[PDB]
Order: C-alpha cells, then sequence, then structure tokens
C-alpha cells in the first residue's frame, strides 16, 4: 500500500547500547587514582 | 465563531447571528454544540421575535449528533418554519422517525381507548396528514392505504380508498389484505365491517 | 408493492428466530 | 460613515460616552454592506478596513476600562477576522502587540493548554524578531522551569504599554500555583520557609491563607488541619464483586450450543 | 406525485434484508453441528 | 527500427493477455457475488480492487500504444448485456478488439477520444447490472490520466472525469441499491478523487471545496449504516486538516464520532498516527507515546512501506520529553540515513549536558526539523533536560541531601532545586518525599509486595480477552 507521504529522500557489532566518551581508559583513572592515596 | 455576537442581549443582534449561523451549521456542525444551552433558553423564553428560528437551528444541531428524540421535539416546537419544507435529507429523516414516533404512539394507545389516553402533540397530526395529502397528490399509490391500515386510521383509509379510482378490484385487494396477513381480531373485524358499509 | 414484502420479512424473520431458539434446546439435551 | 474616526483618542481617551459611540458603530456596522461574506469587494474591503479599525479600538478601550467579557468578546470577532476564509488584508500595524497581549491573557488566566495550540500559526515572526510576541513566550519558557524568582526581576521590562492588568494577574497566579505546588500534609511547618517564599506582608496576605488554608499565619510553628492521605485497603472484601467476575467466567464457559 | 414515499418503504426493508441474509447462515451452521 | 520494431512483439503479447484475463476474472466474480450470496463482502472483489490498485496502476504510464490497455474503452464502449446473446456479444468484441490490437491498430485515443470512449462507453445500451464494473473501468482510466506523471492536460480531464464519476456513484445510491452495498468499492473511488484534488490542490488551489464536499460525503453515510465508508472519510478530513493548514487543530479535537471497532487494519494506523500527533501537539504526554507505539506495531509488515520512518521521527522527540529511547537500537538499514543525521545528534547531546552542542545541532538542522513539521523540540525539549536529570538521581540514591544535587545538577543553589523537584513530585515523574527541615530527600516506601490485588486485575483482563478470541472465532465457521 502506498501513502503518498513521499518517504525517499558500517559495523555488524551490533548494538552498542550506550557509549560515552571517557577519554582515559581504565588503566590510566584507576593508575593514577592509587597515587592520591 | 460568529457566537461572539450571540454573546450580548440585544435583540437587534440576536436574529442576526442566528440567520448568519444557520447558513453555515453543516460545515461547523460538532464546534457548535458547545452552545446548546444559550440557544435552548433563548428558544424557551417569551416576547423573542424568531422563536421558531433558535428551535429549527437546535434540531439541526441535534440532528448532527443523532439524538433524534429531541430533534424530534424540537422540529415540533418549530413550526411551519420547518413543517412547510419538503425535499431534503434532514427533514426526511426526522419525519420518518416522526411517523415511527405516531404509528406506535397509536398501537400503544389503541390497547386501552376508553380513557387515560397519552395526549398527541397536534403537531404530530399536522405532519402525517401533510404526507398523507403527498400521497393524495397522486392517483392510486398503494402506500398510503398501508400506512393507513398501519396506524389504526379508518377514516383517512376510507377517504382514500373512495377518493381516485374506485375500483372494486382495489377493495378486493384490501379484503385480501385484512384476510391474509392481519389478525388482531379486534382490529380485524373492525376493518372489515367498514369494508362492508363502503361496498 | 412494498407493503406484502415488508410484512412477508418480518414474518420470515421471526420465524427463523424460533428455528434457533428450538436448536439451542435440542443441543443441551443431547449433549446430556 | 466615519462617525467620529477620532474623536476622543489622539489626546485623551477616558470617555464613558465612548461606549454610547461603539454602541452607535455596532448597531451601524450590522447593516454594512459585507460582514460574514468572503468573496469581498474593493467596497467591501473599505467596510472590513473600518470594521478592523474599530474592533481593535473597542478591544483597547476594554483593556483600559478592565473589562473582562467585553475583551473576550471584541478579540473573538478580530481573531475570527484576522484570519479567515477571506485574509488579502494589508498589514495592520497593531496586530503583533495585540496578538502578544492576547496570550499575555491566555497565560495568566492558567489556560496553558490553549496557548500553545494557538502558538502555530506563527512561523518566523516569534523568534527572530518583533519583540511583542517574544515577550509571552520568554515568560511561558521561565515558568516552565521551576525557575520563578527570574519573573519577578524581569517583570519591568515590556516593549508595549503597561499591560499591568494582566501582569498582576499572572504574579497572582504564579503565587498561588507555587503555594500549592508545597502541599504539606503535616500540619506543622516553619511559618519562617514560607517567609522566604516571596509572601511579601509578614500578616497582610497571611492571615488571608490562615482564614480557609492549613497551618498558621507567619507562627513559625503551624498548627491546624493536616493533610496526610492514608489508603484504609485493609478491608478484605471485594467479594461482592469478586464474586461477580467468577459467576461471569462461569457464564461465559456456558451457554454456547 | 414524484416518488412521494420511495424514499420510505425502501430505506425500512434494508435492515431486514441484512439481518435475515446473515441469520439462515448462522442457522445452517447450527445445523450442521446438531447433525454430528 | 531496431529498437521500435524489434521491441514491439515483446510488448504486446503480455498486456494482450494476462490484464485482459484479470479484468475479466474479476467482472465474472463480482457479478456472480451481486447476484449470488447478496453478502457478498467477504470475496474476492476486495481482493481484486487491492490488486489493481496494487500491481495494474503501476505497470503503464504512458497511453500504452498499440491498443494494449487503451483499447478496453474501445472494446466495451458499445455493451447491451441484456440477454444471453447480448452478453456473449459484448464479451467477444473484448475479445475481437484484443484480436484486433494484436493484428493491426485498434482505435486509438489523442488525449481527447476519451470523452467519447467515456461518453459512448456509458452509451450504446450499456448495462446498469454491471455497475461496479462501470465504476471499476471509470476509475481505471483516471490512475492512467492521475498516473500520467506529467501534470500537464491531464489534472483538468482528471478533475472533470472524477466530477462525473461522484455525480454518477451519488445518483446510483440515490436509489439505495438493495442487498448489493456499493460502497464497499465507492470507498476507494472516494479516496480516488481525494488524490486528484491535493494533485489538483497541488497544482491548484486547496481542498476546502473538497472539504464540503466530503462533510456531505460521510454525512449521507452513518445514517444508513457504515461500511467502510466513514472509517475512510474521517481520516480523510483530518488529512486535510492538518495538509499545511494544520495551523487548524481546534476543531477535530472535537470530532466526537465514534471510529468504528471492525474496520480495514491499515486504516487504524493512519487514525492512530493522527490521534497521536493531536494528542501530543497540545501537550499531553502519557496517552501519545503508547497510542503512537500501539499504531506503529499495527501494520508495519511490508518492505519500506515509507510512513513508518515518520511515526519514528515522531515517538523520538515525543518520548525524548520523558526519558530515554533505544539509544542505538533503531538505527537500522531502512531508517538509517535520516533518522541518524538529526535525531541521534539530538538525543546523544541530551543525555550529556552539553548545551552548545545543543544548540549547534538546532542552527545546523532546523531547516529539516522545520520541512518535516515537527519542530515542537525547541519550543519545549530545550528547557525541559534537567527532567532527565532528576529521574536518573530518582532511580539511582535513595536518600540525599538536596544540597548535593545542586552540585550534581550544576543548578548552584539549593532553594530552586527545592522547587524543581517539588514541581517534579507534583508531575508524577517520581514519587519521593522531602524532609522540609535540614535538607532531606527520600524515597517512597520499598516496593510493598507484587502478589496483593494488583496481579488479578490484569488475568481478568486477559480472561476477557480469551474468551472474546474463542466466541468470535467459533461464530463464523463454515458458512454453507
Amino acid at each position: 500500500m502506498s501513502e503518498k507521504k513521499q518517504p525517499v529522500d558500517w559495523d555488524d557489532d551490533n548494538v552498542e547500547d550506550d557509549f560515552s566518551n571517557q577519554l582515559r581508559a581504565e588503566l590510566e583513572k584507576h593508575g593514577y587514582k592509587m597515587e592520591t592515596s | 465563531g460568529i457566537i461572539s455576537l450571540l454573546d450580548e442581549d440585544e435583540p437587534q443582534l440576536k436574529e442576526f447571528a442566528l440567520h448568519k449561523l444557520n447558513a453555515v451549521v453543516n460545515d461547523f456542525w460538532a464546534e457548535i454544540s458547545e452552545s446548546v444551552d444559550k440557544i435552548e433558553v433563548l428558544y424557551e423564553d417569551e416576547g423573542f421575535r424568531s422563536r421558531q428560528f433558535a428551535a429549527l437551528v437546535a434540531s439541526k444541531v441535534f440532528y448532527h449528533l443523532g439524538a433524534f428524540e429531541e430533534s424530534l421535539n424540537y422540529a415540533l416546537g418549530a413550526g411551519d418554519l420547518f413543517n412547510v419544507n419538503d425535499n431534503s435529507e434532514y427533514v426526511e429523516t426526522i419525519i420518518a422517525k416522526c411517523i415511527d414516533h405516531y404509528t406506535k404512539q397509536c398501537v400503544e394507545n389503541a390497547d386501552l381507548p376508553e380513557g387515560e389516553k397519552k395526549p398527541i402533540d397536534q403537531r404530530l397530526e399536522g405532519i402525517v396528514n401533510k404526507m398523507f395529502q403527498r400521497c393524495l397528490d397522486d392517483h392510486k399509490y398503494k402506500q398510503a392505504i398501508g400506512i393507513a391500515l398501519e396506524t389504526r386510521r379508518l377514516d383517512v383509509f376510507e377517504k382514500t380508498i373512495l377518493e381516485s379510482n374506485d375500483v372494486p378490484g382495489m377493495l378486493a385487494y384490501s379484503l385480501k389484505l385484512c384476510m391474509s396477513l392481519m389478525q388482531n381480531k379486534q382490529f380485524r373485524n373492525k376493518v372489515l365491517r367498514v369494508l362492508v358499509k363502503i361496498y | 408493492d412494498l407493503y406484502s414484502r415488508y410484512k412477508k420479512l418480518q414474518q420470515e424473520l421471526e420465524f427463523l428466530e424460533v428455528q434457533e431458539e428450538y436448536i439451542k434446546d435440542e443441543q443441551k439435551n443431547l449433549k446430556k | 460613515m466615519y462617525e467620529q474616526l477620532k474623536g476622543e483618542w489622539n489626546r485623551k481617551s477616558p470617555n464613558l460616552s465612548k461606549c454610547g459611540e461603539e454602541l452607535g458603530r455596532l448597531k451601524l456596522v450590522l447593516l454594512e454592506l459585507n460582514f460574514l461574506p468572503t468573496t469581498g469587494t474593493k467596497l467591501t474591503k473599505q467596510q472590513l478596513i473600518l470594521a478592523r479599525d474599530i474592533l481593535e479600538i473597542g478591544a483597547q478601550w476594554s483593556i483600559l476600562r478592565k473589562d473582562i467579557p467585553s475583551f473576550e468578546r471584541y478579540m473573538a470577532q478580530l481573531k475570527c477576522y484576522y484570519f479567515d476564509y477571506k485574509e488579502q488584508l494589508p498589514e495592520s500595524a497593531y496586530m503583533h502587540q495585540l496578538l502578544g497581549l492576547n496570550l499575555l491573557f491566555l497565560l495568566s488566566q492558567n489556560r496553558v493548554a490553549e496557548f500553545h495550540t494557538e502558538l502555530e500559526r506563527l512561523p518566523a515572526k516569534d523568534i527572530q524578531t518583533n519583540v511583542y510576541i517574544k515577550h509571552p513566550v520568554s515568560l511561558e519558557q521561565y515558568l516552565m522551569e521551576g525557575s520563578y524568582n527570574k519573573v519577578f526581576l524581569a517583570k519591568g521590562n515590556i516593549p508595549a504599554e503597561s499591560y499591568t492588568f494582566f501582569i498582576d494577574i499572572l504574579l497572582d497566579t504564579i503565587r498561588d500555583e507555587i503555594a500549592g505546588c508545597i502541599e504539606k500534609a503535616y500540619e506543622k511547618i516553619l511559618f519562617t520557609e514560607a517567609t522566604r517564599i516571596l509572601f511579601f506582608n509578614t500578616p497582610k496576605k497571611m492571615t488571608d491563607y490562615a482564614k480557609k488554608r492549613g497551618w498558621v499565619l507567619g507562627p513559625n510553628n503551624y498548627y491546624s488541619f493536616a493533610s496526610q492521605q492514608q489508603k484504609p485497603e485493609d478491608t478484605t472484601i471485594p467479594s461482592t464483586e469478586l464474586a461477580k467476575q467468577v459467576i461471569e467466567y462461569a457464564r461465559q464457559l456456558e451457554m454456547i450450543v | 406525485a414524484g416518488s412521494g414515499l420511495r424514499q420510505y418503504y425502501l430505506s425500512k426493508i434494508e435492515e431486514l434484508q441484512l439481518i435475515v441474509n446473515d441469520k439462515s447462515q448462522n442457522l445452517r451452521r447450527l445445523q450442521a453441528q446438531r447433525n454430528e | 527500427p531496431p529498437g521500435g520494431g524489434e521491441q514491439e512483439p515483446p510488448p504486446p503479447p503480455a498486456p494482450q493477455d494476462v490484464e485482459m484475463k484479470e479484468e475479466a476474472a474479476t467482472g465474472g466474480g463480482s457479478t456472480g457475488e451481486a447476484d449470488g450470496k447478496t453478502a457478498a463482502a467477504a470475496a474476492e472483489h476486495s481482493q481484486r480492487e487491492l490488486d489493481t490498485v496494487t500491481l495494474e496502476d503501476i505497470k503503464e504510464h504512458v497511453k500504452q500504444l498499440e491498443k494494449a490497455v487503451s483499447g478496453k474503452e474501445p472494446r466495451f464502449v458499445l455493451r447491451a448485456l441484456r440477454m444471453l446473446p447480448s452478453t456473449s456479444r459484448r464479451l467477444n468484441h473484448y475479445v475481437l478488439y484484443k484480436a484486433v490490437q494484436g493484428f493491426f491498430t485498434s482505435n486509438n485515443a489523442t488525449r481527447d477520444f476519451l470523452l467519447p470512449f467515456l461518453e459512448e462507453p456509458m452509451d450504446t445500451e450499456a448495462d446498469l447490472q454491471f455497475r461496479p464494473r462501470t465504476g471499476k473501468a471509470a476509475s481505471t482510466p483516471l490512475l492512467p490520466e492521475v498516473e500520467a506523471y506529467l501534470q500537464l492536460l491531464v489534472v483538468i480531464f482528471m478533475m472533470n472525469s472524477k466530477r462525473y464519476k461522484e455525480a454518477q456513484k451519488i445518483s446510483d445510491d440515490l436509489m439505495q441499491k438493495i442487498s448489493t452495498q456499493n460502497r464497499r468499492a465507492l470507498d476507494l473511488v472516494a479516496a480516488k478523487c481525494y488524490y486528484y484534488h491535493a494533485r489538483v490542490y497541488e497544482f491548484l488551489d486547496k481542498l476546502d471545496v473538497v472539504r464540503s464536499f466530503l462533510h456531505a460525503r460521510l454525512r449521507t453515510a452513518t445514517l444508513r449504516h457504515d461500511a467502510d465508508g466513514q472509517a475512510t472519510l474521517l481520516n480523510l478530513l483530518l488529512r486535510n486538516y492538518l495538509h499545511y493548514s494544520l495551523y487548524d487543530q481546534a476543531e477535530k479535537l472535537v470530532s466526537k464520532s465514534v471510529f468504528p471497532e471492525q474496520a480495514n487494519n491499515n486504516e487504524w494506523a493512519r487514525y492512530l498516527y493522527y490521534t497521536g500527533r493531536i494528542k501530543a501537539i497540545q501537550l499531553e504526554y502519557s496517552e501519545a507515546r503508547r497510542t503512537m507505539t500501539n499504531a506503529l506495531r499495527k501494520a508495519p509488515q511490508h518492505t519500506a512501506v515509507g510512513f513508518k520512518q515518520t511515526v519514528h521521527k515522531l515517538l523520538i522527540v515525543v518520548e525524548l520529553l520523558l526519558g530515554e529511547i533505544p539509544d542505538r537500537l533503531q538505527f537500522r538499514q531502512p531508517s538509517l540515513k535520516r533518522s541518524l543525521m538529526p535525531y541521534f545528534l539530538l538525543t546523544q547531546a541530551v543525555r550529556t549536558g552539553n548545551l552548545a552542542k545543543f544548540n549547534q545541532v538546532l542552527d545546523q538542522f532546523g531547516e529539516k526539523f522545520q520541512a518535516d513539521g515537527t519542530y515542537t523540540l525547541i519550543i519545549r525539549l530545550r528547557h525541559n533536560v534537567i527532567k532527565t536529570g532528576v529521574r536518573m538521581i530518582s532511580l539511582s540514591y535513595s536518600r540525599i541531601s538536596l544540597a548535593d544535587i545542586a552540585q550534581k545538577l550544576q543548578l548552584d543553589s539549593p532553594e530552586d532545586a527545592e522547587f524543581i523537584v517539588a514541581k517534579a513530585i507534583r508531575d508524577g515523574v517520581i514519587e519521593a518525599s522531602i524532609n522540609h527541615e535540614k535538607g532531606y530527600v527520600q524515597s517512597k516506601e520499598m516496593i510493598d509486595i507484587y502478589s496483593t490485588r494488583e496481579p488479578q486485575l490484569a488475568f481478568h483482563q486477559r480472561i476477557s480477552f480469551c474468551l472474546d478470541i474463542h466466541n468470535m472465532s467459533v461464530k463464523a465457521m463454515r458458512f454453507p
């Protein structure tokens, strides 16, 4: 069925859920968290 | 909407508002419905100029919503301003339902003719007989006789059979119907006796 | 004309209704 | 036909006979050639320019006299004229600020639901320029967040005329809504906490709430009726209706043959 | 008189036709169940 | 010669046979189900109409030279169908026109002979018994003249032919066909007419005249009964109310006609999409999201139908205001090209606290957002971000000092934090409680138990459903 709505205007890793840039990798954050105390 | 004018109690404005409004009720049929109290009030009080006109627009709005009982009531109240009309879907629908209400009322009252019959608003006859006359502007339409028997009215029955072409084949047709497919003896014998008299 | 068709429609409608009630009852007893 | 076009408006308009002049105008316009029609004519166009101007003055006099029903009536009529099946309508200079004032009225009388649905018609004049429309939407945005003090800070900046007749009512409604949000079951709350809130005079309006609302008027130890609510669902007897339901299931397990 | 009452006696029977039209089929279904 | 003469043999054979036998079988079935089984709603009539809507429409746009489909009109132009020889000779005329077209050049229409192929078609002792055939063969010529994709010298003809067909069907239904209910087809006709009116309102003024005509059209329905008639007229009219005149919203809110329960499933999706749009624009968000999701799964099963894209571009904004979307779940192969460029950048900005990036994306894609007719986002989404933060705080902590949320939600002050949390609780996003004494915010009581009177309230609904389904199934079993 046609609705006259003119619809027409990379990795197979699947869902990525939610990733947000942390920049510091865990190794850096914990590596220098320990230094404080 | 133009109800913005009905807000004012000046008598000159009111009728201009109603006259302008009933010209557009169909496009804005539902929109109006949040105002029917105002129109009903302006119908109920005495001394307005066109109380029938308010009754008419009320009937139109309630016919939109299919509240046929109340459209019927206000159409009775709307008087000749409505009743004189004769060719539209709206009028034909509400006159059909009026015929229905009338015939059922008649059938009900016919079981207790001795008294305490519920009142009949004479406007019901004022519409029914008008339709009967339409069924008289014609040579011998069978349907006229049909409604006649269905409404227990021997008078218009007789007037129709004697009027027009009183071909005895037609009264043999009437006897055939009386015998073939009706059974309430107390009405049967009455119809049969008026038929023997006319014969 | 139309009066006869109207009346006959009414009659056959109600009569098939009667048959329907009959059939329901006979079902109920045959099950027992 | 030019019934005192600028009789009492250019210099000062305190007249109450202006009401009688408007009455005559409304009695005369109903007999004008075209009001309902939309096909139009140049003469009709003149009749429409006239009707628009007179309705504008009627609405502004309404706000000047602080009448509400006349305000809403005139505004409905004018808004029916402004948008319509016929809208050739060379631009009128009062359209923007009057419409903004209409939006202020709609916001003040706590019809926020009907606020946005009127804002669909304006494609670009509501953001880029035209301060008159900018003001009410900005105030609405301010009052959508819990921010409140900024409203009272920014009250003293109105691009059009005073229009205070609505701004006072808006402030009162905001006050009473904020009060209602602080719905308190406990009858005892420190009145000084309310004193921090924008209630202003310590007992002038505290008595007003005290007469009907709970707590005390500036006590700092409120005593009154409590708004605590308990479900009281201890009763284990919905038996009369639950039995209905069960019998109904038995009803539709049978009677099909 | 130019089809005085053709819009009556005609819109009145259409519902009758539809009702009986479906109800006969329902009756035949019940017939089959009882027989088996 | 090598491109016209050599490509002529292949084309002529297929339209000569397959289309003709198609419409032959469809007309035969229509005649059979109109003659017997007056309750002919359940038949291949609807399937035939759907197939004609789907298949025959797209096979050709040009006037179909060599008298393959343009010849059907000169075939059936003279039809009597009074008795056995008349109908047999009309079928023989169809066959002979096909044979002549495959042998020689049959009758051709030069963009002006369609009226004589339409006037004479209803002339020459035409048969009323095939009123549906008249409608079908009159509407099919519309689509060629409609889907000519030229919009020159055919839109006006489209409008005139549409008016002709509308008048014909109105006069036909003025007799109130008995035991036939041609409305089962008429609806499609109606939709078709609306099509050209939109095309007309794409080549000329909008469909307000159509609006009046269709108010009359549904009024003449809803009186006797409803058979798929009003179920189409309602969504047609509120489509036009919202068609670039969508600024009108106030009215349709009072369209209080009940929507018929038993409708074609495809239409229910249009109805629920428009109901969702109207609910969300006037700021109700509870019902809007649930009814829109109910719409999406109602009838999406097709290979990229197209408006699913739009419902997704709405459900994302309408539920952004209240929570979180499936952030990466729904960006798959069909929608990926559009949704991703603006909406993904948005929801990504929204979860983060970057206001500047929000402004950047808004500046970049405001034109696209307005083109879609969903520019509510700036109106409310920009100023309702803090709601999500409050929701997260509700989900994690259970007892917190309100002096801490300020540093957690960058409000910089505790009192306005009290105000905003109180507003949130009143709005019902969270049911926490506040100790107005020492900056104490506490969650509600623990979840009491999940097995006291709240469960069985659901099982009652499921029984209602299941027993209803079984009864519906058993009733309509084996008609003969």
